[PDB]
């Protein structure tokens, strides 16, 4: 692409700099998972 | 172009009942996720003056 | 299952393995008596009928 000049890159993949950065949003704060204590049970 | 990767959305696990014990769903359904891609690119702004 | 083991005050695998070995002993036995012989050992009481 970028075919403006004589001499052009072959696929536009040789253009893009693929990154390996991963992003996750504000993501629902998990309020009620840990508020309460545990009774470590050992039976049904 | 720059193509960073965006992590996929969360997956809920299964609450398995008492009677699916020693069964094959006793380990739930599968949490499948699929990484996705976001693209960044540019545009041009330009000007000419002649004196 | 992982869970029965946890859902019992007692262990429960000793029984399994015992009732396991036992199941085999009983089985040789029922068959050695009257075992038709199709895919089972033929047995003394059907060996007799045959003769």
């Amino acid at each position: 692409v970028n075919q403006s000049s004589s001499v052009e890159v072959s696929s536009e993949s040789y253009e893009t700099i693929f990154s390996q950065r991963i992003i996750r949003d504000l993501q629902k704060e998990l309020v009620v998972g840990a508020l309460f204590e545990e009774l470590p049970m050992s039976s049904k | 172009i720059l193509t960073m990767l965006v992590e996929p959305d969360a997956g809920k696990a299964t609450w398995v009942a008492a009677s699916t014990y020693g069964t094959d769903t006793t380990t739930g359904e599968e949490v499948k996720g699929a990484l996705k891609e976001i693209h960044f690119s540019t545009y041009k702004l330009a000007a000419k003056s002649f004196i | 299952t992982d869970e029965t083991e946890e859902d019992a005050i007692f262990s429960l695998l000793p029984l399994l393995r015992k009732r396991l070995i036992e199941a085999h002993a009983v089985s040789i036995e029922e068959a050695f008596m009257t075992g038709d012989g199709s895919g089972k050992p033929k047995g003394l009481l059907t060996l007799a009928s045959e003769d």
